[PDB]
């Protein structure tokens, strides 16, 4: 999981 | 600035010594240290959980996508960055199952809209790894439905509960003024975060  | 004693600050810095990774080569050592000091204001229980999970906070001197493990994001449009014509190549902070952060880009407006780059990204790691995606739980969804547009950036914070969580967490932990502002603007969110840290 990746988020800006 | 009066809520955490010197011993607790030092303990949190010690925990962060087993979390934060400085980059190879030249970088701004003083600003990297300043980022660590801001992170040390996060409640130690979360820091201890990050350390036990082997989560690293990678401080970087270049673009995120120039690192081997983020090359796969070249050309990918981040969630919430649609229509900007920009991609992960342009984003200074990432959080979730990893954390990666460009040194120098902490402040709001440095290629991103968070109140603080490193607290916002680390909040995503705490949400996902430590708290098992609590931002997507029914309880937080209801709070987000009421308060999620009250920090601005309504088409990002107000649309994605995990983003509202991460930004609220950053307000709660950056400094006394952002903590106060969150309590006034988002009282249910503030209480939720207070209770999570009990
Ligand atoms: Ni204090
Ligand atoms: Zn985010």
């Amino acid at each position: 999981e990746v988020n800006p | 600035g009066s809520h955490m004693d010197s011993t607790t600050i030092q303990q949190n810095k010690d925990t962060l010594s087993q979390i934060v990774v400085f980059p190879t080569g030249n970088y701004d050592k003083n600003e990297a240290n300043a980022m660590v000091n801001r992170l040390a204001n996060i409640d130690g229980k979360y820091l201890n959980a990050l350390k036990q999970n082997n989560l690293k906070i990678k401080l970087l001197s270049g673009k995120l996508t120039d690192e081997k493990e983020y090359a796969y994001l070249k050309g990918v449009v981040p969630k919430g960055w649609e229509g900007t014509g920009k991609t992960w190549d342009d984003v200074p902070g990432l959080g979730g199952s990893t954390v990666a952060l460009r040194i120098g880009f902490s402040n709001k407006g440095k290629g991103h809209d968070a109140i603080n780059l490193e607290l916002h990204a680390t909040a995503h790691a705490i949400d996902h790894i430590v708290l098992n995606d609590i931002s997507k739980s029914a309880q937080f969804k209801q709070i987000f439905a009421k308060e999620g547009r009250s920090l601005g950036n309504v088409n990002f914070l107000g649309v994605y509960p995990e983003e509202f969580f991460a930004e609220s967490f950053a307000y709660y932990y950056l400094n006394q003024d952002t903590n106060s502002k969150l309590k006034s603007a988002c009282p249910q969110t503030y209480s939720f975060l207070q209770n999570l840290a009990k």
